[PDB]
RNA sequence: GGUGAAAUUCUUGGAUUUAUUGAAGACUAACUACUGCGAAAGCAUUUGCCAAGGACGUUUUCAUUAAUCAAGAACGAAAGUUAGGGGAUCGAAGAUGAUCAGAUACCGUCGUAGUCUUAACCAUAAACUAUGCCGACUAGGGAUCGGGUGGUGUUUUUUUAAUGACCCACUCGGCACCUUACGAGAAAUCAAAGUCUUUGGGUUCUGGGGGGAGUAUGGUCGCAAGGCUGAAACUUAAAGGAAUUG
C-alpha cells in the first residue's frame, strides 16, 4: 500500500527536481527528498572558550561559528537516528521539535 | 516598427522600387526618402548618398539585405533601394528612423 | 529471479535465436 | 594542385617604384575576391589580415604563421588548420603559441600570421571511397602510393620480408639509432597499440 | 642538520597610508646572498590581514584585505592593495532563508588602469507590520536592483584611484549609495559589496606606491 | 516519383564500398553539390568550383570556405571570436 | 608587542596537520601532522595526535621569535566532507595551552558552488 | 593516502601540507520552500537578442468556429549507436589491494567506454499523482504564487505626495495543505477515488484467474541495441489486494 500523501518527497508540480549528494555515503538524492539539517557550530566548543579567552588577543573578539547545511539520504539519516521511525499517526506530524 | 511604417507607406503613399527608377526620381527631385538594403554594394550605395545629398532628400540605411527589404515592402522579390514618391497615411518621412 | 534480469536473460537468449536462425538460414 | 587549400592572389604596390607586386597567400575561410588585406603592424584584427604576434590579443586565431620573423610563414598552412595565440611575454617579446598538432611554441612577438583558418578545412571527412581517388590524389603530390607490405616482399627487399607466413618475426618499434635500411616499421615508438588509456 | 631559522632575516609590513596604523606583522624571508638573492624572494608576496587590526576598530571584524608588497627599501616591505573580501563566518551567518539573496559583479577599470572586479550582496528584507514569513522578491525588483548596482559600483570605480576606491571601501559609503537607490524597488537588509579582486595590474608606479608609503 | 528509398545521390556507387562509407559520402556530397546565397548579392547562387571555393555565378565574386561548405562552424566561431577580441581592442 | 604566524590546522578524517607559516604563508614554521606523534595509523586524527601534534609546533613557533598566531581551521572541502576532524579541536586547544596567543580565527574550508561530481557512485558508499 | 582495521599507492630525487600564478573541462552550492514555469520529458550564475506562453483586466472583435479523438504526426530522462570536438571530474568494462570457505560482490586505489558538445539516430523508465481528457454540482478553513479591485491603513524617500514594499478585505486563476465524512470504498484511504442496483453529461484508451509470455511466428521501424504489433500448444487452484492477531 501506500505509506505517505507526499510519496517520500516533496514534490507536487515538478516531475523532476534535482539530485543532491549525501554528506555520509554521497549517494544520490533529489533535493526535496534529503534529509536537510543546519548544524550552527562554536569554531571551537562549548568547554575551550574560556581557555581561549584567557589565552588570545582581542578580549572576546567574535567567537566565530561554522555554519554548514547537511544532506542525508533515507538510509543515512534513520543509520545516525536524526529522523527516528515513527507511528502511523505521528508521522503525519510535520513540526521540527 | 519600421516595417509597419514601411507597409503603411506601400499601402497608403506612392513609391518606386529599385536603383534605376530610384536614381531618376533623386534627379528629377520626387524623393523624400531613401532606404538602402544592407547588402547593397558600397559603391552603388555611395552613389545614392551623392545624388542624395545632392538633392537634399533623407537616406536611411535599412537593417537587413535585398531579400528583407523587398520582404518588408511586400513583394516577392529583392529590392536593394526603395525610394518614397511621397508619405500617405504613414510618419515615415517626420520619424526619424 | 528479479523481473529485470529475467528480462536480462530472455534478451540474451533472444538475442542469439536470432543468430543461429540468421546462421542457419 | 596537391594542395588542399586554396590559393589568394593578392596585389601589392611596390612601395619603392611604380609597379604591382603579387602574392600567393594561402586563403583563409572567409576571404573572398575583391577584399582588402592590411600587412603590417598597425593592421586591423580582421579575418585576412597580416599581423604581428605580439600585437594580437589572447585567443587570437592565426594561420601562416612565421616559425621566425621574415621567413614568410612556416606554421598552420594546411585546409582548416590554425595556431593560437596563448600567451605574450612582452620582456625580451615572446609569444607563446599553441600549433596544429597540440604542441606548445615560443615565438618572436615581431612573428607575422594570418588572421582566421586556414580555408578547405573538413576535406579528410569525406571518404576516397576507391583507389582511383587516391591514384589522382597522389598524381599531384608525388610517386608514395601505392604502398607495398614490407611482410609482403622478400628478405632482399626488406626488413619484414620473407618466412613460410607473412608476419614480422621481431619488434617493428625501432631504435632512434638504427641506421638506413633498418627504420622500417614504428620508429622510437614510446608506446604502441589503440590508443585507450 | 640545516636548521634554516639561523638563517633568515625577519621583514617588517607596512601598509599604505589609506588605513589607521601601517605596522602589519613579520616576514620571514633568508639571508641574501648571491645564486638567486633574497630581494626578489619578496616582491610578490601577499599577505591577508582583518581590516579590523588595520583599523583598530572591531566593525570591520570581517572584510580582511589582502596587502601585496610591491617592493623592499630597508628593513620594510611596503603593501599595496591586492583584494578585499569578506570572512566566511559572515557570509553563512548573512545567508538565511525566507528571503532572496541578490548578487551583482562588475568588471571595471579605475581612474588608473587598474582592472577589477566588484562584487556585491543583497537580502530582501521584511518590513515592520509584515505579517508574511518570507520577503521574497519579485524576479523583475532583482533585475531592477541588480542593474542599480551594477551602475552604482561602475559609477564609484571609473573615479576612484585604488587609494580613493580603498578609502571609499573602508566607511562602506557604497552600500549607503546601495540602499537609498533601490529603497523604493525593495527593502533590502545586508548590502555589502563583499568582495574586490584585482584582474589586470597597471605600470608598477613607484612614485604613486610612495604616494602611499612614506 | 521517388526514385531510390535511402541512397540518393550516392546511387551512382551501387552496391560496392560499403552502406556505411557510403551514407558518409552522401551527406558532404550533397553540402558540396547545393547552392549556398550569395553574402554579397543576396541570391542563392554560390557553388563550389574546387575544395575550398566558392563562386557566386552571379556577381562574380568568390569566397574561401570549406571544403564541402561555404562556410565551416569552425570558421564561424574563429570569426566571432575574432570579432570579439577586436571590439575589445576597439574598446 | 607580539609577532603574529598562522596556524593553518587542516583536520580531515585520519590526519590532522598543524602548519604554522608567516603571515603571507610563504614560509613554513612547524608544520607537524599527527601521523608523526602516533603509530597506530588508527589514530592519526585523534585528539591526542592532534594535542601533541600542535604542542611541538609551538615550541618550535617559541625560540623563532613567533608568539602569537592566527588559526584557519581547515576541513577537506571540495567534493568532501565539509566537517572539520576530531583533531582541529585539540590542536587549537594545544596552541591556547602552549603560551602561544591567539587571534582572528578563520574556516577557510573550500566550498565550491558544486561541481566535479562527488566520488562514490549514484548508490552512495554502501558497506 | 585510505579504512571498522588494513593493505594497495606517492614519498629525503621532497610526498602530503603552505603560498603565488596559470590551463582545462564540467557544474551552477548556500539562497532553495509542501514555492515557480513547461504538453510531458524537464527547467536554477549575469546580461543582450529572438520568438512564444499562462493567468488577470476588458461596457474590444468574431459568432459555435467546440469536446474527445482510430489513422496519421511533433516532442520525448538516462543509458546506448554513428562521426567530429572535448575529454577536469566521476566512472558499466578491466586491473589491483583487501574481506571471506569462496567473493569473478559490497570496501580501497586506478582506470577505457561513458559523463560534456555539435550533426544525426534511438523512443524507452516506478516516463508515477501507479489516478485519461472535457463539463456541472456537493463542506468548512487557513496559508501561499500570479493578476485585479477597494481602504481619508503603515512605511521609507522632500517630513507625508504617489510608486514600491507591507497590512487588511474581497475577487479570478494556480501549486498544495488542514479538519470532517456528508458521500464513496474491501480496506488503506479519497473533496474526489463523491453526486452508482435511487445503476445513463460527452468522449478516447485499456483489462477479463495464475503461468507459458511480452515468449514464438509474421509484419513494420531501427546501423545496431532493440522498439511497436503479438499468439498458441501446454500447465495450474490458486496467484493477488487490503487489513488483523501473533
Ligand atoms: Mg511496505
Ligand atoms: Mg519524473
Ligand atoms: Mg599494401
Ligand atoms: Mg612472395
Ligand atoms: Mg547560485
Ligand atoms: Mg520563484
Ligand atoms: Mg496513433
Ligand atoms: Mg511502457
Ligand atoms: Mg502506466
Ligand atoms: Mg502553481
Ligand atoms: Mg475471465
Ligand atoms: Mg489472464
Amino acid at each position: 500500500p501506500k505509506k505517505r500523501a507526499s510519496n517520500g518527497r516533496n514534490k507536487k508540480g515538478r516531475g523532476h527536481v534535482k539530485p543532491v549528494r549525501c554528506v555520509n555515503c554521497s549517494k544520490s538524492i533529489p533535493k526535496d527528498k534529503a534529509i536537510k539539517r543546519m548544524a550552527i557550530r562554536n569554531i571551537v566548543e562549548a568547554a575551550a572558550v574560556r581557555d581561549l579567552s584567557e589565552a588570545s588577543v582581542y578580549p572576546e573578539y567574535a567567537l566565530p561559528k561554522t555554519y554548514n547545511k547537511l544532506h542525508y539520504c533515507v538510509s543515512c539519516a534513520i543509520h545516525a537516528r536524526i529522523v527516528r521511525v515513527r507511528s502511523r499517526e505521528d508521522r503525519k506530524n510535520r513540526a521540527p521539535p | 516598427s519600421i516595417n509597419q511604417k514601411l507597409a503603411l507607406v506601400i499601402k497608403s503613399g506612392k513609391y518606386t522600387l529599385g536603383y534605376k527608377s530610384t536614381v531618376k526620381s533623386l534627379r528629377q527631385g520626387k524623393s523624400k526618402l531613401i532606404i538602402i538594403a544592407a547588402n547593397t554594394p558600397v559603391l552603388r550605395k555611395s552613389e545614392l548618398e551623392y545624388y542624395a545629398m545632392l538633392s537634399k532628400t533623407k537616406v536611411y540605411y535599412f537593417q537587413g539585405g535585398n531579400n528583407e527589404l523587398g520582404t518588408a515592402v511586400g513583394k516577392l522579390f529583392r529590392v536593394g533601394v526603395v525610394s518614397i514618391l511621397e508619405a500617405g497615411d504613414s510618419d515615415i518621412l517626420t520619424t526619424l528612423a | 529471479m528479479r523481473a529485470k534480469w529475467r528480462k536480462k536473460r530472455t534478451r540474451r537468449l533472444k538475442r542469439k535465436r536470432r543468430k543461429v536462425r540468421a546462421r542457419s538460414k | 594542385s596537391g594542395r588542399g587549400a586554396p590559393l589568394a592572389k593578392v596585389v601589392f604596390r611596390d612601395p619603392y617604384k611604380y609597379r604591382l607586386r603579387e602574392e600567393i597567400f594561402i586563403a583563409n575561410e572567409g576571404v573572398h575576391t575583391g577584399q582588402f588585406i592590411y600587412a603590417g603592424k598597425k593592421a586591423s584584427l580582421n579575418v585576412g589580415n597580416v599581423l604581428p604576434l605580439g600585437s594580437v590579443p589572447e585567443g587570437t586565431i592565426v594561420s601562416n604563421v612565421e616559425e621566425k620573423p621574415g621567413d614568410r610563414g612556416a606554421l598552420a598552412r594546411a585546409s582548416g588548420n590554425y595556431v593560437i595565440i596563448i600567451g605574450h611575454n612582452p620582456d625580451e617579446n615572446k609569444t607563446r603559441v599553441r600549433l596544429p598538432s597540440g604542441a606548445k611554441k615560443v615565438i618572436s612577438s615581431d612573428a607575422r600570421g594570418v588572421i582566421g583558418v586556414i580555408a578547405g578545412g573538413g576535406r579528410v571527412d569525406k571518404p576516397l571511397l576507391k583507389a582511383g581517388r587516391a591514384f589522382h590524389k597522389y598524381r599531384l603530390k608525388r610517386n608514395s602510393w601505392p604502398k607495398t607490405r614490407g611482410v609482403a616482399m622478400n628478405p632482399v627487399d626488406h626488413p619484414h620480408g620473407g618466412g613460410n607466413h607473412q608476419h614480422i618475426g621481431k619488434a617493428s618499434t625501432i631504435s632512434r639509432g638504427a641506421v638506413s635500411g633498418q627504420k622500417a616499421g614504428l620508429i622510437a615508438a614510446r608506446r604502441t597499440g589503440l590508443l585507450r588509456g | 642538520v640545516v636548521d634554516p631559522f639561523t638563517r633568515k632575516e625577519w621583514f617588517d609590513i607596512k601598509a599604505p597610508s589609506t588605513f589607521e596604523n601601517r605596522n602589519v606583522g613579520k616576514t620571514l624571508v633568508n639571508k641574501s646572498t648571491g645564486l638567486k638573492s633574497a630581494s626578489d624572494a619578496l616582491k610578490g608576496r601577499v599577505v591577508e590581514v582583518c581590516l579590523a587590526d588595520l583599523q583598530g576598530s572591531e566593525d570591520h571584524s570581517f572584510r580582511k584585505i589582502k596587502l601585496r608588497v610591491d617592493e623592499v627599501q630597508g628593513k620594510n616591505l611596503l603593501t599595496n592593495f591586492h583584494g578585499m573580501d569578506f570572512t566566511t563566518d559572515k557570509l553563512r551567518s548573512m545567508v538565511r532563508k525566507w528571503q532572496t539573496l541578490i548578487e551583482a559583479n562588475v568588471t571595471v577599470k579605475t581612474s588608473d588602469d587598474y582592472v577589477l572586479r566588484i562584487f556585491a550582496i543583497a537580502f530582501t528584507r521584511k518590513q515592520a507590520n509584515q505579517v508574511k514569513r518570507h520577503s521574497y522578491a519579485q524576479s523583475s525588483h532583482i533585475r531592477a536592483i541588480r542593474k542599480v548596482i551594477s551602475e552604482i559600483l561602475t559609477k564609484e570605480v571609473q573615479g576612484s584611484t585604488l587609494a580613493q576606491l580603498t578609502s571609499k571601501l573602508i566607511p562602506e559609503v557604497i552600500n549607503k549609495e546601495i540602499e537609498n537607490a533601490t529603497k523604493d524597488i525593495f527593502p533590502l537588509q545586508n548590502i555589502h559589496v563583499r568582495k574586490v579582486k584585482l584582474l589586470k595590474q597597471p605600470k608598477f608606479d613607484v612614485g604613486a606606491l610612495m604616494a602611499l608609503h612614506g | 516519383a521517388k526514385r531510390t528509398k535511402k541512397v540518393g545521390i550516392t546511387g551512382k556507387y551501387g552496391v560496392r564500398y560499403g552502406s556505411s562509407l557510403r551514407r558518409q559520402v552522401k551527406k558532404l556530397e550533397i553540402q558540396q553539390h547545393a547552392r549556398y546565397d550569395c553574402s554579397f548579392c543576396g541570391k542563392k547562387t554560390v557553388k563550389r568550383g574546387a575544395a575550398g571555393i566558392w563562386t557566386c555565378s552571379c556577381c562574380k565574386k568568390t569566397v574561401a570556405g570549406g571544403a564541402y561548405t561555404v562556410s565551416t562552424a569552425a570558421a564561424a566561431t574563429v570569426r566571432s571570436t575574432i570579432r570579439r577580441l577586436r571590439e575589445m581592442v576597439e574598446a | 608587542s607580539q609577532v603574529f604566524g598562522v596556524a593553518r590546522i587542516y583536520a580531515s578524517f585520519n590526519d590532522t596537520f598543524v602548519h604554522v607559516t608567516d603571515l603571507s604563508g610563504k614560509e613554513t614554521i612547524a608544520r607537524v601532522t599527527g601521523g608523526m606523534k602516533v603509530k597506530a595509523d588508527r589514530d592519526e586524527s585523534s585528539p591526542y595526535a592532534a594535542m601533541l601534534a600542535a604542542q611541538d609546533v609551538a615550541a618550535k613557533c617559541k625560540e623563532v621569535g613567533i608568539t602569537a598566531v592566527h588559526v584557519k581551521i581547515r576541513a577537506t572541502g571540495g567534493t568532501r566532507t565539509k566537517t572539520p576532524g576530531p583533531g582541529g579541536q585539540a590542536a587549537l586547544r594545544a596552541l591556547a595551552r602552549s603560551g602561544l596567543r591567539i587571534g582572528r580565527i578563520e574556516d577557510v574550508t573550500p566550498v565550491p558552488s558544486d561541481s566535479t561530481r562527488k566520488k562514490g557512485g549514484r548508490r552512495g558508499r554502501r558497506l
